[PDB]
């Protein structure tokens, strides 16, 4: 349930799935099984400071215990930086499907391409498991970005903007539709 | 208990099986793959194959129409209401020697006529393969599939398959062509 | 001490070169990028992914000049309480330090141009945009010269 | 127990199959490519010789029978092509055969011990292996994948004639298409899934 915070392996060592390509946090098979955390599962990540996100496991062979190589983007979500400590839990709860997604832009104030956004966001997210006022990374097209959730709905006639590991979460699939309101 | 009814995600929204959570699984007991009669809460029953649930989760219940009930197709969508557990049935499943069917056909519009019954055959023979289905009911094929066939309409069932029945890979399928009780 | 310094110099040479090489590939395959642009997917979305990872190596680069840059500035301060020909070694700090500044604001244009290039407009614009990648426009010529000079008084 | 190391040997010993398979079927369809284009180009070329008449342009109307005498050339340079086409397809055939055989296998040896194996013991994920019941799930999902691939690519290219002049110029973007709508590398995800093979 204590891990300490390092960076991944720099090489995308192509021993790695494709619909994984982010949203990963590499680890180590001993610490794989320290802490019951099976292959291609989600897993919880909690900060020293009250934060949350989720993410998908993978057992790559890399370094050693102790240490939990995540993204760049993850570690500024999560707000922490090498040699930090760090909670994780194996998700055990529901996951559903999420209808509804609702983020606003970081204020890039790009000429607004309101649906020809979404076609790039689902097909370069779809797995990520999200959580009221987080943020996603997407380059339609060369250029970046940066959203902010506001609120989900969820098929189960459920909205959330979710802390504890045993608790409804929701992902986006090919269905999801989102709206850019401030 | 009581169970909802998400939609269904795509990838098992092309094949034929239903999801379920290990509790109900463990309820009437039925390994994997297995058919379980579902009855729809809008008339006319449906068959489904069973597999767990992704996430060990819990009183969640997608499904899949393939083998439904005539007409009573899309109603398996667009919903929010429960389904309870006993409106499931575990359903043995015998080898089902030969079968009988009368097909629509895609609209190829633009040469019908004689039908070069081998392709129609082979097409048929291949959508059913392996497959549980229960006389009475329509077959929609996945879309985007191969080939001619669009429906498979159930008539004739050797061993009497009224409560459902397996299609192996050793069984004649005489293309009849019997459209039946048409009103 | 005056060690270090000399291979600050012989650094911030390799550096500059290996800079200028990436700029090269990365303005093949700008190129590659307008052409396919104004013949009209995914085959664009994989050029400007290796793009954006040449913009990753001149951020590496970058990073290690910043880090070359704080240490002569320590080396300096250190100095309070001359060399092999006679400089401040002041003077050093200055040359890193507008050295550094020329090329960060370099860094900035370039990751501005790679942000727009992909969906541009009028082609006068694609033109202006591969330049800015080429011409550096923010390498004021006597950088190498001053370069030159500094990295005259240690061979 | 040992119901489980039954599954278990099956399903690590099925896969190794699944992964050589998969190198054939990619081998045999990127020499496929270049022999349609040159195809398609054949096909316009004996497009571009109806468009004549050759009893009136002055040149050739020295040349008496040579309209006849090109096409029966076109035609036989064209028809050998089609049959390597033909031979690559029957690979195509041997392989769906025998990853079909060795899955239904697998199923059946389940079946056989899916009573004394409470699924729940089936179904739960260790530390370096998926759930059986994923393994199973994704083998059927190969079998099925591989199935309409083959059957589609057939109904494709058996529907060429010598007379439809413009269907046969579009071949070799239908083929690509009909390639670009499988999901991405199913195998290759599956197998790096099962890496650590258990």
């Amino acid at each position: 349930g204590t891990l300490t915070v390092t960076n991944l392996l720099e090489k995308v060592d192509d021993k790695i799935p494709k619909t994984f390509q982010n949203s990963l946090i590499h680890l180590g098979l001993n610490t794989m099984k320290s802490a019951n955390i099976c292959i291609g599962r989600p897993v919880l990540l909690t900060s020293l400071n009250g934060k949350q996100e989720v993410y998908t496991a993978w057992p790559m062979a890399g370094f050693p215990g102790g240490k939990v190589g995540l993204s760049e983007m993850a570690q500024k979500n999560v707000g922490v930086r090498p040699g930090d400590a760090i909670q994780v839990q194996p998700l055990v709860g529901a996951v559903l499907q999420a209808e509804e997604m609702d983020v606003a832009l970081s204020d890039k104030d790009m000429e607004i391409n309101e649906e020809e956004l979404t076609g790039c966001i689902l097909r370069k997210l779809d797995g990520k498991i999200v959580l009221p006022g987080n943020f996603l990374y997407c380059t339609f097209y060369g250029r970046p970005y940066k959203l902010q959730v506001l609120r989900v709905k969820g098929a189960d006639g459920m909205i959330l903007g979710a802390k504890c590991n045993t608790d409804t979460f929701y992902f986006i699939s090919s269905t999801t539709r989102v709206n850019f309101t401030e | 208990p009581l169970l909802k009814l998400l939609p269904l995600d795509a990838r098992d929204r092309g094949t034929q099986r239903c999801r379920l959570g290990p509790a109900a699984l463990h309820a009437l007991g039925a390994r994997l793959g297995s058919a379980v009669k579902i009855s729809l809460p809008d008339g006319g029953s449906c068959l489904c194959t069973a597999w767990p649930r992704r996430d060990g989760a819990d009183g969640f219940v997608q499904l899949d129409p393939l083998c439904a009930s005539p007409g009573a197709a899309v109603g398996a969508s667009r919903s929010r209401r429960s389904l309870s557990l006993n409106r499931l049935l575990l359903v043995p499943c015998p080898p089902l020697r030969r079968v009988a069917v009368w097909p629509v056909l895609r609209e190829r519009a633009g040469a019908p006529g004689a039908r070069n019954t081998a392709a129609v055959l082979e097409a048929a023979q291949e959508l059913l393969r392996n497959r549980p289905i229960s006389l009475g009911h329509v077959v929609v094929a996945p879309p985007g599939a191969p080939g001619l066939v669009a429906a498979l309409h159930i008539v004739g069932g050797t061993p009497s398959p009224d409560p459902a029945g397996l299609v192996t890979p050793r069984t004649r399928v005489s293309l009849g062509g019997e459209p039946p009780s048409e009103a | 001490s005056a060690r270090k310094i000399k291979d600050n110099a012989a650094d911030w040479h390799n550096l500059i070169l290996k800079w200028e090489t990436l700029n090269d590939a990365g303005f093949t395959t700008a190129n590659n990028i307008a052409n396919l642009k104004i013949s009209l997917n995914e085959e664009l979305e994989k050029l400007c992914e290796e793009l954006q990872a040449t913009l990753d190596g001149l951020t590496k680069i970058q990073v290690k000049m910043e880090k070359l840059s704080s240490t002569t500035k320590g080396i300096c301060e250190l100095e309070n309480y001359p060399l092999f020909h006679t400089w401040p070694t002041t003077h050093f700090y200055e040359v890193s330090h507008k050295l550094l500044e020329m090329y960060r604001k370099e860094l900035l244009l370039k990751r501005t141009v790679a942000k727009e290039l992909a969906h541009t407009g009028d082609p006068d614009l694609t033109l202006s945009y591969l330049s800015m990648w080429l011409h550096q426009p923010y390498v004021e010529s006597d950088s190498r010269l001053h370069l030159e000079s500094m990295l005259l008084e240690t061979g | 127990d040992r119901p489980l190391l039954a599954v278990q040997e099956a399903l690590k010993k099925c896969f190794p199959v699944v992964e050589e398979q998969q190198g054939l079927w990619q081998s045999a369809l990127r020499d496929c490519q270049p022999l349609l284009s040159s195809l398609s180009n054949l096909a316009e070329q004996l497009q571009a010789a109806q468009n004549l008449r050759f009893e009136d342009v002055p040149a050739l109307r020295a040349f008496p029978d040579l309209k006849e005498r090109l096409r029966r050339k076109q035609l036989v340079a064209g028809d050998i092509v089609l049959d390597k086409l033909g031979e690559r397809l029957a690979i195509l055939l041997k392989v769906r055969d025998m990853v079909s055989s060795h899955v239904e296998r697998v199923f059946q040896i389940y079946e056989q011990h899916a009573d004394t194996v409470g699924i729940d013991a089936v179904l739960q994920p260790s530390a370096v292996s998926p759930s059986v019941a994923d393994m199973l799930e994704w083998l059927q999902d190969i079998e099925r994948h591989y199935r309409k691939s083959y059957l589609k690519r057939k109904y494709l290219l058996s529907s060429i004639q010598w007379g439809d002049l413009a269907n046969i110029q579009a071949l070799p973007k239908a083929w690509d298409r009909i390639s670009k709508d499988e999901h991405q590398d199913l195998v290759q995800d599956i197998l790096l899934n099962v890496s650590f093979f258990l």
